[PDB]
């Protein structure tokens, strides 16, 4: 039901964070930012006047001409809250750039927006094993210990007992499996 | 002719050629402390007792050196030269073993002549490989 989510994850690497540190020290290069005016940047007082004029002077209509590109934009997430969010997103796209009629190109970017804003082995084996020791337990509970034991029992992908603890917590809390007792483990 | 060259003495001369590097001259082979790090890196990849490529070793070399930041991660080409320093002393041998996908294709499987008992003595003296174990 949320209209817009935002993955604001960093994913640290080179030739990015270097520009981040350079831009944070570029205003530390001079003691006063008097040199902030020679760039493509609107002032705040002009921006709020343009925004206040556009919010109270434009009532854009969503025509039927942008029907065809909306249907297919919905089925890609379907293969009604997203549709209600994207029509408000498209009319806000129409709210900017002084437009009274919505246009076909304006929803393209809108969808790109919601597609760029959002961009298993572990638990699987976990459950798998849980099932196993259940079966071999005559369905009785798997122990914390035996769990950890068989699960590190394989050298391949290193399931650390802490990670174990975590994913376990996940499934149980995900309600898939039930575990009880501080000192014991239940399948 | 040795007593002519000097103008079971020789069996004593010939067995020390064969017995050493495991007890003593292992550290002779690894004057580089990174060569000590890369030697433990091979054995950590030997958990998956597989065709120990120079890449799967390089896989475990990067994914451990990003966790413990003992040094910067080096090149694969550097990783090629450093394991050959391990080679010429006679510790690890490299052979072009078998994989049969397209043709008889040669990936390189290594094998070490050291044991964990002769490993654990020479690493407790250096607590920088102690993060890595």
């Amino acid at each position: 039901r949320f209209d817009l989510v935002y993955l604001v994850l960093d994913k640290v690497d080179e030739k990015n964070d270097r520009e981040l540190a350079k831009h944070l020290t570029n205003l530390y290069l001079e003691d006063k930012p008097e040199h902030i005016s020679q760039d493509d940047v609107l002032p705040v007082e002009f921006l709020t006047m343009y925004i206040s004029y556009a919010k109270e002077h434009i009532h854009p209509i969503i025509t039927e001409a942008a029907k065809t590109e909306l249907v297919r934009a919905y089925v890609g997430m379907r293969k009604t809250r997203q549709l209600e969010s994207m029509i408000r997103l498209a009319e806000a796209h129409a709210k900017m750039k002084l437009k009274n009629v919505v246009e076909l190109e304006d929803v393209q970017e809108a969808v790109r927006l919601i597609r760029s804003a959002i961009k298993r082995k572990l638990q699987e084996d976990l459950s798998r094993e849980i099932m196993n020791v259940l079966k071999d337990q005559a369905s009785d509970s798997m122990s914390f210990n035996e769990l950890i034991k068989q699960i590190n029992e394989h050298s391949q992908d290193r399931v650390e007992s802490s990670d174990i603890q975590e994913a376990l917590s996940r499934l149980q809390q995900e309600d898939k499996v039930i575990v009880l007792g501080e000192g014991v483990r239940r399948s | 002719e040795i007593y002519e060259l000097e103008k079971l003495n020789y069996i004593a001369k010939v067995f020390s050629k064969f017995v050493n590097n495991n007890s003593t001259r292992t550290r002779i082979a690894k004057l580089n402390i990174q060569q000590k790090l890369i030697l433990c890196t091979i054995i950590q990849s030997l958990k998956l007792n597989s065709d120990a490529t120079i890449d799967e070793s390089f896989d475990h070399y990067i994914k451990a050196i990003t966790k413990t930041d003992t040094l910067a991660p080096l090149q694969r080409n550097e990783f090629l030269e450093i394991c050959t320093i391990l080679e010429t002393c006679g510790l690890v041998s490299i052979k072009k073993t078998k994989c049969k996908g397209k043709t008889k294709r040669f990936v390189d499987k290594i094998d070490v002549d050291l044991d964990m008992r002769e490993f654990y003595d020479e690493m407790t003296k250096i607590s920088i490989l102690k993060p890595f174990l």
